[PDB]
């Protein structure tokens, strides 16, 4: 439990480490992208690093890149087939970042940092963690985003707006890219002002 | 008690009287000029734009109810809008036969609660943070607080204004420290918010005039869509001359308008030192290169190839923001050749957005933004080049 | 040892390929439907007809609706795999496509495909709407959409702006309801079979034949609409083979 | 020769009169420890012994062999000590003439002394203390050497003694100081004066160089970055024209030569003039019954780079050659700050002052103003002649970034020379402070 | 049909991409075995095949650099002169060297990659490395919490040490409880009063630590240590126990114990200035070693003070050696700070913390303290502020030398 | 021609930084000083340059849509054929760089195993995909996000280089000030995107 948890707010993926930035700033415009994401993520780091794991004793080492990529873009491919079969629509709204999972650099850090070095098991509840805390990081900004842009909550009405005979003014900067950027430095802002420990000197 | 509010109170007697603070060290004698007085020579240098800005909003507004509504329907309206009413009350009129008088009240019914929400937020914001982190209070916020409230239209609503000060105050400067310590240009900073956040409120042809029920387009957006013929105002049904749009009589944000009024304003700052002459001339220089180098390539297609340099000077908020925006020294190159450089760059980025993006019919402050990302670049090779000469000795 | 590396990666891309290439492969029938079932949603919608559920969809789509080829040039039907059409496809390949001039290329697109295809909605045994898809460069991206036009070939029923990248609430007010719903009633061409529909810039008068209402504040992607039915109901768009409706 | 436009000449009441009178008698004279920088001292005096005139007070930790001599004959009559034993000042009150003599040489023969023997002399009279290394304001090692020495025959700051009225009088003395030098130089002796005629050495070595402008020309750092730019590799020597009168007095009398003439002056000096006085003279001695009343400070050194002359510090500076006394500005006036400056000076031209040219300004120590952070308006730009770019120096210096400041050239710079960058500092930085601890952490680093 | 030629693609391609790596590493990186030459002697030149950092390739040679934290450039004690090769210093390394130092060459082998001919010039010491399987005489307590290790060198020889170096004792894999140590009742009522004896250590991998002497250089045949146990602290109790530590306080007369060195960069500076020592907890082993070897060795008429902070009487230790010294050398002096004394005691001595006493008694009417040369150890508490008082005093860092423990 | 058209798109209209939020981790990270800043947008730039063309010609000879076999399309192998080649070509230039070319692998062979299938490599190639371009076309793309990716990434490190004056609230120091920097940054960068 400790160590499933300690990647959300102790060690986050993207406010302590600078991993899996690239897809923050893009899915999380919409809270059903940002979950499936979400979800995506953890499934395949949690997979690749159990793999790894698996095949932890006996890798080239000199194309070390292109087998510990080959699990990952294996995975990965499995994943965008069930996404495009399943949920067609998150998968076009996702456009090209579910290929880029592949190099989402949680996956490598976890499959580096841990699964090359750890017993299967633990790895896998590693790369769960880590992926359950990129999600939480994903998640609260995709609904600030969603809500202070749209109104909306996994597409559920939750403040109507003007155009649709209601009183709230959509604020159109949350579906554009600096707001990922100010709400991610704000969330780091917080965090780290909870957690003094993580700020940098 | 009370030690929590020192930050403020301080600031209170440091702004009515003089410190008696004496050196310490170091030169024993000090130069008179400090911060606050160049903010309030700034405060200045805008006053004129201000006034005539707050005249030419009410004189429009007043134009337009006057061509669009008459007799009983016009009080009708009159009594609909509290500026309207609130300016009869005063003495003022809404008939077509107003002085300047009532065409000054309006404006200022139109701008006083604008200006007064964006310093009354931005405030509360510089002294939360200086309280917080203990610093003492600074006065850039006035140029900022005036700047940002003479860059947006005269009916842009109160809350989108105290929304668009915070993030140019939070976001812009407290974050990196507050005055003198950011990079970024807090006024044009909010300004964008508003631009890209609201942009139903800060552009179109209902915002830039005040008169309720008038869809009016402005000068830029007129010449874009059909060239120098198309400059017409519908309002009083007289064409846009040159000279009209130099003085001032055009739609606009208040005090954007005259040219003239910024260019007596900048020319006592610049006389002053406090605004670089070098930023201004290199925006000078870009604009009048592209626009000339566009009107030679020429389009069919799209008019504003064949925009000359002298109307792009005199429309749009090309004139406010090279004056008083493109000169703010902290977020300009900190040397001679990258002020050259930051101009240029300014100008050329300007002439680009207005001539070949449709979007936005204007482009002084995503100009403007867009160079105060790239000044570090500038000083940075001018250091670089000054290192090189120096680690050979300077050719000794 | 490079044998044993070299054995190694081999079996894993054996194994993971085995793994991807059956995924992929088991799946790509199932992708066909699911691509296919959003357009399909989206003319039933513009249609008229009620649909909710991939199965209603499909049923519906299949019971109601009968795709179509049309020829641009003679404004003829064609025979050819139209469920299985890709106009966008078509229209990037100078077999199927014609590339337009500047003075032709009102709506600011590049190529025009040779052959188009046409939804037909028929009630019964008989058509009784034809489904256009009309598309044309905005201020920002290309705007796709669907137009109904009435058996009588001039008359819209509906319309459906069902890809379009536009600033939400300027220039995406073209999904809004209400401004599709103001185009129902209009009339495409006048008495001298030609274009008329208009976008009125600040708003149409009320009861207009021709005339609807432009989105606020966003004249530029009223303009790109109103190039975009102003080429597709020219001589080079649907001009012919709405006239050919006009008369069967 | 060369010529400075970017600076700023100070135009503060009360000018000497330019001409050397008897000052009063000094019963007393000091030594300032925080005068050279670096400088640990280990004493060699209690409170109460004896000194002579050239006799050994105290030692330096950080340059062995270098030893600060008695200006004067006389008994220690206290040793002031600041914050952490910080050694502020050594008191000595003057009485009898006993003096240590040296080697007396003919003015025929000091250009071909042995380099050893010029050093040894220097640093038993405790004369080598007038040099400065320019990386770092140091005293230059006795081992060390160097092959560009400047004679700063040259006075432009604000109330400044004119060095061509001294010289005139000891003109043997200073030629005799110059020949010295081009023998101890391993390269050349830059005489760096104004375009009014000084004795000229007729050895090769020395070169004079006539540089004119406002106040920076007349700085040592300024002459070094026109003449022998400086690195870390690159150390140049630095000397008044005094001291060189003080060598060549040393080298052919055989004896100290402690007497200085500096220009009392300010605002609140009712004569200000030149006046006769001894090294490190108590100026609390020497400026009195010469001041009008009221509340003054009372500056060893240029107003714009002095230190404060009060308590233990109240001594001149061993590089110091002008007492200035300014009005203590504590007054707080309402909305001063925006007022018309009629007799306001400023860079800039935000008031009245700068339209009345020719006025002189009765300025005080007030800071107008308090501490913000640095808005650049190009007013350093407007006030630095070198070949720097002064804003973004200036901000690593604030910043504490050793190593960009180092690369900018603030290896070249001396407090001195930072001084107008602090007088036209609209947030009010004390740029010399700054400057020097930047210094310091590259010497400890390096 | 399509998974087969899918499949074969796949193969084709990841096989090309791996087959192209290898032949490019094939004909591009040197395989053959790289040669660093240590101290420039061809004897000692190391023939290591690529990979590793240098620490490594040294140990496995005859020359052994000492090293604390390991392969984490962390301690900075492997500190070496890479006059050629080695690439440009990599920022962590800067943080425990100085631009200086930089200059010179000194550079971090644990942290220095061996990826190409280097050339070094590693001192004599840390070429003159030499181990000994030394048997335990006694492991008596000299206090609470600090025993005196007594090392009976094999043959009677002697570590060629400096007064004030340190060895490095090395550990096997172990088990031992604090039960077992012998605790005289004298020493036992904290250990009651916290039930410390709980405490359980166990090592799996073979370790090393770093100790300083508490005996001299002409003390023959013997090395002594002053080692304190490393409890876990009161707050965190459950944290384990010292490793070293308890392995050490585990050992009893006739054990054996593996010592390698000599090393040490804390050592007395060759002048005649006074010195000032000040001592904390089992910073009396290092110095001993300096005033003994100043009077007994160098037999130097340098006046000496001597500081040693405590709690109580039965802390101190060492008295009669001290006194004798002092009654024998009238240039050398020795007081004891009891912060806490016992009523047992009896105490009449100076009472409270080391740092203040010293300031009231000494250095406050000293005429010049800041030209003393202090050389100080202690708990990191009594360091930082003996520190402080000796700089708000004027000493500089130079005259303040620290044997830093790292506790 | 239309080659300047792509240019400038892939450089300004379209910036892989900003734009597309592609390569963040590293731009954001390495943003620190002006130097190291530069060498890691030039190798990227040749990164790019390398693979845009390379996964261009494999796309357009083995995985394109019936071009080997008629009725079988090979597309369910795009993401892993472009990240295997990334590496590969990112491995054998450091490589050959640090045998034959010492003085550029320390200028670019240093960068490039952070560059090592790099999130901003992928996006590019995948956006070529996405799109129908020619050889020249995929060049000529490749080097102008190349050259966006090191103009973004260098103007932020100038922009850190000055930020070195300022005084940012603890907390925000080092990664939240490099976020709102970047938001900034793209705020400014918006300029071009109705181009
Ligand atoms: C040059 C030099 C000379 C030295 N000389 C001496 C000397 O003369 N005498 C001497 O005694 N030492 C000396 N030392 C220190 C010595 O090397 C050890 O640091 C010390 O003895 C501790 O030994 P240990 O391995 O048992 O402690 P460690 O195993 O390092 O334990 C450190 C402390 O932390 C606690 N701890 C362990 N794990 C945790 C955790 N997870 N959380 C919290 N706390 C934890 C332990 O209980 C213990 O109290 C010297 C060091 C150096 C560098
Ligand atoms: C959507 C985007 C906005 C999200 C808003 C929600 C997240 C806010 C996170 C705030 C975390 C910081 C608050 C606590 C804190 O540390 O504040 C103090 C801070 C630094 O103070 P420090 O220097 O540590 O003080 C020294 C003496 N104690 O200094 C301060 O004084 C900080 C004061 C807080 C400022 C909050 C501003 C919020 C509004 C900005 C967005 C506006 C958008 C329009
Ligand atoms: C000549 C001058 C122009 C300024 N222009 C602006 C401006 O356009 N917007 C603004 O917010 N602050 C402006 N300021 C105030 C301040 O310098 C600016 O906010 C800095 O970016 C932060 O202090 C200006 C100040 C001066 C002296
Ligand atoms: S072993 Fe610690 S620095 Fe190398
Ligand atoms: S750069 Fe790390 S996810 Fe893209």
């Amino acid at each position: 439990k400790k160590s499933v948890l300690a990647p959300v707010l102790d060690n986050n993926p993207i406010a302590l480490q600078v991993l899996g930035v690239c897809s923050a700033l893009a899915v999380t415009t919409k809270l059903e992208t940002a979950f499936v994401m979400t979800l995506a993520v953890m499934f395949v780091t949690a997979l690749s690093n159990f793999f790894v794991s698996l095949i932890r004793n006996h890798i080239p080492n000199s194309v070390r890149i292109i087998v510990q990529m080959a699990i990952i873009a294996s995975l990965v491919i499995v994943v965008d087939q069930i996404l495009k079969a399943y949920l067609y629509d998150i998968s076009k709204q996702l456009s090209v970042f579910v290929g880029l999972i592949i190099t989402n650099c949680i996956v490598m850090g976890r499959a580096e940092a841990f699964a090359m070095k750890s017993e299967p098991i633990p790895s896998f509840i590693d790369g769960i963690g880590n992926g359950l805390g990129y999600g939480f990081v994903l998640m609260t900004v995709g609904f600030f985003r969603e809500l202070l842009g749209s109104g909306k909550l996994f597409g559920l009405e939750v403040l109507p707006l003007i155009s649709n005979g209601g009183w709230y003014q959509p604020n159109g900067l949350m579906l554009l890219a600096p707001s990922a950027f100010f709400l991610i430095g704000f969330m780091i802002w917080a965090i780290r002002t909870f957690k003094p420990e993580q700020v940098e000197a | 008690k009370h030690e929590k509010w020192f930050a403020l109170y301080e600031a209170a007697a440091t702004l009515f009287y003089t410190p008696g603070l004496v050196t310490k060290r170091s030169s024993h004698v000090r130069d008179s000029v400090d911060l606050k007085r160049i903010m309030i020579m700034v405060w200045l240098a805008v006053f004129p734009a201000m006034f005539w800005g707050m005249y030419n909003a009410g004189g429009q507004a007043i134009a337009a109810l006057n061509h669009l509504y008459s007799g009983d329907q016009l009080a009708a309206i009159v009594a609909g809008n509290w500026h309207y009413w609130l300016t009869e009350m005063l003495g003022g009129t809404m008939s077509s036969d107003a002085g300047w008088g009532s065409k000054m009240l309006l404006g200022a019914t139109y701008f006083l609660p604008i200006y007064a929400t964006v310093f009354i937020v931005g405030g509360f914001w510089e002294v939360l943070f200086c309280m917080v982190r203990k610093h003492e209070v600074n006065e850039g916020f006035f140029v900022t607080s005036i700047l940002f409230a003479l860059i947006v239209p005269p009916t842009l609503p109160l809350w989108q204004a105290a929304l668009g000060i915070t993030f140019g105050v939070v976001v812009a400067k407290e974050v990196f420290g507050g005055t003198g310590r950011n990079f970024l240009n807090p006024a044009l900073a909010g300004r964008a918010f508003l631009f890209f956040a609201y942009p139903a409120q800060i552009s179109g042809d209902l915002v830039w005039t005040a008169a309720d029920g008038y869809s009016g387009a402005t000068a830029l957006s007129q010449w874009a869509q059909g060239g120098a013929g198309a400059l017409i105002n519908n309002a009083t049904g007289q064409t846009i001359t040159w000279m009209d749009a130099f003085i001032g009589n055009i739609p606009g944000s208040i005090g954007e308008v005259s040219t003239l009024a910024l260019m007596i304003g900048a020319a006592f700052i610049v006389y002053m030192g406090i605004a670089s002459w070098r930023i201004i001339g290199g925006v000078m220089i870009g604009m009048i290169l592209l626009s000339t180098l566009f009107n030679v390539i020429g389009s069919d297609t799209n008019a504003m190839f064949n925009m000359p340099w002298h109307w792009h000077l005199v429309l749009g908020g090309f004139a406010f923001g090279m004056f008083f925006m493109a000169t703010d020294p902290v977020s300009a190159s900190f040397t001679n050749s990258g002020k050259w450089a930051y101009g240029i760059l300014i100008g050329v980025m300007c002439v680009l957005i207005r001539v070949v993006n449709p979007a936005y019919p204007e482009g002084m402050m995503l100009a403007i933004l867009f160079a105060n990302l790239f000044a570090p670049l500038f000083d940075h090779v001018v250091v670089e080049r000054n290192i090189k000469r120096r680690l050979a000795r300077y050719g000794k | 040892s490079i044998k044993k590396t070299l054995f190694v990666v081999i079996a894993l891309s054996l194994v993971c390929s085995i793994i991807v290439s059956a995924a992929a492969v088991g799946l790509r029938d199932k992708q066909k439907e699911n691509a296919a079932l959003d357009k399909q949603s989206k003319i039933l919608q513009v249609a008229g007809i009620e649909a909710k559920g991939s199965k209603q969809i499909v049923e519906l789509f299949n019971k109601s609706i009968e795709p179509r080829l049309v020829d641009f040039n003679t404004g003829d039907f064609v025979e050819g795999d139209a469920a299985n059409y890709d106009q966008r496809k078509a229209a990037k390949e100078a077999s199927e496509s014609i590339k337009l001039t500047a003075e032709q290329d009102k709506a600011k697109i590049q190529r025009r495909a040779n052959v188009g295809v046409v939804y037909l909605v028929k009630d019964g045994d008989k058509t009784s709407k034809v489904i256009l898809p009309v598309h044309g460069n905005g201020l920002w991206s290309m705007m796709y959409a669907f137009v109904a036009v009435e058996t009588d070939g001039n008359t819209v029923s509906g319309l459906t702006y069902y890809e379009q990248g536009e600033t939400p609430g300027l220039g995406g007010e073209v999904e809004n309801p209400a401004w599709r719903a103001q185009w129902v009633g209009k009339k495409l061409f006048d008495e001298n079979h030609k274009p008329a529909i208009k976008i009125v810039k600040g708003g149409a008068p009320q009861g207009s034949e021709h005339g609807v209402d432009g989105l606020s504040g966003a004249t530029l992607t009223s303009n790109g609409v109103q190039n975009t039915f102003d080429f597709w109901l020219g001589d080079m768009g649907f001009g012919p083979f709405l006239t050919k409706v006009r008369d069967g | 020769m060369i010529t400075i436009k970017k600076g700023l000449d100070l135009p503060i009441a009360g000018t000497p009169s330019q001409v050397i009178s008897d000052g009063k008698a000094i019963k007393k004279v000091a030594l300032l420890g925080e005068e050279y920088v670096g400088m640990r001292p280990t004493m060699h005096v209690r409170v109460g012994d004896e000194v002579k005139k050239a006799q050994i007070l105290f030692e330096d930790k950080k340059n062995p062999g270098v030893k600060f001599t008695s200006p004067v004959s006389g008994k220690v009559v206290e040793i002031n000590r600041g914050a952490k034993r910080v050694l502020q000042s050594v008191v000595i009150e003057v009485a009898g003439d006993d003096q240590v003599t040296f080697d007396k040489f003919e003015a025929n023969q000091l250009a071909s002394l042995n380099r050893d023997a010029i050093k040894t002399q220097l640093v038993e009279s405790g004369l080598w203390t007038a040099f400065r290394t320019r990386p770092f304001s140091k005293v230059p090692a006795i081992d060390s050497t160097s092959e560009a020495i400047f004679v700063t025959a040259m006075d432009t700051n604000p109330l400044a003694a004119e060095p061509t009225v001294v010289i005139n009088e000891q003109s043997e003395a200073f030629v005799a100081g110059l020949d010295v030098l081009s023998a101890l130089t391993t390269g050349k002796v830059y005489v760096c004066k104004k375009g009014t005629s000084l004795p000229r050495s007729q050895q090769p070595n020395v070169e004079e160089h006539v540089f004119d402008g406002p106040h920076p020309a007349g700085l040592a750092g300024t002459h070094m970055h026109f003449l022998y730019p400086v690195s870390a590799d690159h150390v140049a020597w630095s000397i008044n024209y005094q001291d060189v009168i003080a060598v060549g007095q040393l080298f052919l009398t055989g004896e100290l030569y402690t007497q200085r003439v500096v220009s009392l002056a300010g605002p609140v000096v009712n004569k200000p003039r030149l006046v006769r006085t001894v090294m490190g003279a108590s100026l609390e001695q020497l400026v009195d019954s010469e001041i009008m009343p009221g509340e003054v400070r009372i500056i060893s050194g240029s107003v714009l780079s002095g230190t404060k002359a009060t308590g233990p510090h109240a001594y001149l500076g061993r590089y110091h050659l002008q007492v200035s006394v300014l009005r203590e500005g504590r007054d707080k006036e309402l909305f001063g700050w925006a007022m018309p400056g009629k007799n306001k000076f400023s860079v800039t031209r935000s008031f009245l002052g700068h339209l009345f040219k020719g006025q002189v300004y009765n300025m005080t120590t007030t800071t107008n103003g308090s501490d913000r952070s640095m808005v650049p308006i190009g007013n350093y730009e407007k006030v630095m002649p070198l070949d720097m770019e002064p804003t973004l120096l200036l901000r690593d210096l604030c910043a504490g970034d050793s190593d960009s400041a180092v690369r900018l050239g603030a290896l070249e710079l001396d407090e001195e020379d930072l001084a107008l960058c602090t007088f036209v500092c609209p947030g009010k930085y004390e740029y010399g402070q700054l400057l020097r601890e930047c210094l310091d952490k590259i010497e400890k680093e390096g | 049909s399509t998974i087969i030629f899918g499949v074969v693609m796949f193969t084709l391609i990841i096989l090309a991409l791996v087959l192209v790596i290898l032949f490019a590493k094939s004909k591009l990186v040197p395989t053959g075995d790289i040669t660093i030459s240590i101290n420039g002697d061809p004897e000692k030149a190391i023939v290591t095949q690529p990979g590793g950092k240098l620490l490594t390739a040294l140990a496995g040679a005859g020359v052994f650099v000492s090293s604390a934290c390991g392969g984490g450039g962390s301690c900075g004690q492997c500190r070496v002169k890479i006059k050629s090769g080695g690439g440009d210093i990599l920022p962590t390394e800067l943080d425990h060297i100085s631009k200086g130092e930089a200059r010179e060459g000194e550079r971090l082998a644990c942290q220095v990659a061996v990826k190409a001919d280097m050339d070094l010039e590693l001192p004599e010491e840390i070429f003159g490395v030499k181990k000994w399987e030394c048997t335990v005489i006694s492991n008596d307590n000299k206090a609470t919490f600090i025993k005196e290790l007594k090392l009976a060198i094999p043959d009677g020889e002697s570590v060629p040490f400096r007064a004030g170096g340190y060895i490095q004792i090395e550990a096997p894999a172990h088990h031992v409880k604090y039960a077992d140590f012998d605790v005289p009742e004298k020493y036992r009522g904290d250990w009651d009063k916290f039930n410390l004896f709980r405490y359980e250590s166990k090592v799996d991998e073979p370790i090393i630590r770093a100790y300083s002497m508490a005996n001299y250089p002409e003390e023959f045949g013997i090395i002594m240590l002053n080692v304190r146990i490393a409890t876990p602290p009161p707050n965190n109790p459950n944290v384990p126990p010292g490793q070293m530590s308890s392995y050490i306080w585990s050992l009893k007369a006739g054990d054996k114990c593996t010592i390698s060195g000599p090393f040490g960069e804390f050592f007395a500076k060759d002048t005649d200035a006074e010195m000032v020592f000040i001592g904390g907890g089992a910073g009396m082993a290092p110095m001993r070693s300096h005033i003994f070897d100043q009077l007994k060795r160098l037999k130097s008429k340098r006046k000496m003070s001597y500081w040693y902070g405590a709690r109580s009487k039965r802390e101190m230790f060492y008295v009669e050696d001290f006194d004798g010294l002092a009654a024998e050398n009238d240039n050398f002096v020795w007081h004891c700070a009891l912060s806490d004394p016992q009523p047992e005691d009896n105490w009449t001595g100076y009472t409270g913390f080391i740092h203040n006493v010293l300031y009231e008694n000494y250095l406050k009417d000293h005429e010049a303290p800041e030209d003393c040369e202090y050389y100080m150890c202690g708990p990191p508490m009594m360091n930082a502020a003996v520190i402080n008082m000796l700089k708000n005093l004027g000493v500089e860092e130079e005259n303040i030398l620290l044997d830093d423990f790292g506790g | 021609e239309h080659y300047i058209s792509l240019l400038v798109k892939s450089i300004f209209i379209e910036n892989m930084a900003l734009s597309f939020f592609l390569g963040m981790c590293t731009f954001l990270a390495v943003s620190k000083k002006v130097k190291t800043s530069f060498g890691l947008g030039i190798a990227v730039i040749v990164v790019l340059t390398i693979s845009v063309p390379v996964n261009n010609l494999v796309y357009n000879l083995v995985l394109k849509p019936d071009a080997l076999v008629e009725g079988v399309d090979l597309s369910f192998l795009n993401f892993i054929t472009f990240i295997g080649v990334i590496a590969a070509l990112v491995q054998i230039l450091e490589m050959i760089l640090d045998r034959f070319f010492p003085p550029l692998y320390n200028a670019l062979g240093i960068f490039l195993p952070l560059i090592t299938v790099n999130c901003a490599i992928f996006g590019g190639v995948s956006f070529m995909v996405q799109r129908d371009y020619s050889f020249a076309e995929s060049v000529v793309y490749g080097f102008g996000s190349g050259v966006g990716w090191m103009l973004a990434i260098v103007a932020l490190a100038g922009i850190r280089e000055k930020m070195k004056y300022s005084d940012v609230p603890p907390g925000l120091r080092g990664l939240g000030i490099t976020f709102i920097t970047a938001g900034l940054m793209a705020l400014g960068f918006m300029s071009f995107s109705g181009v």
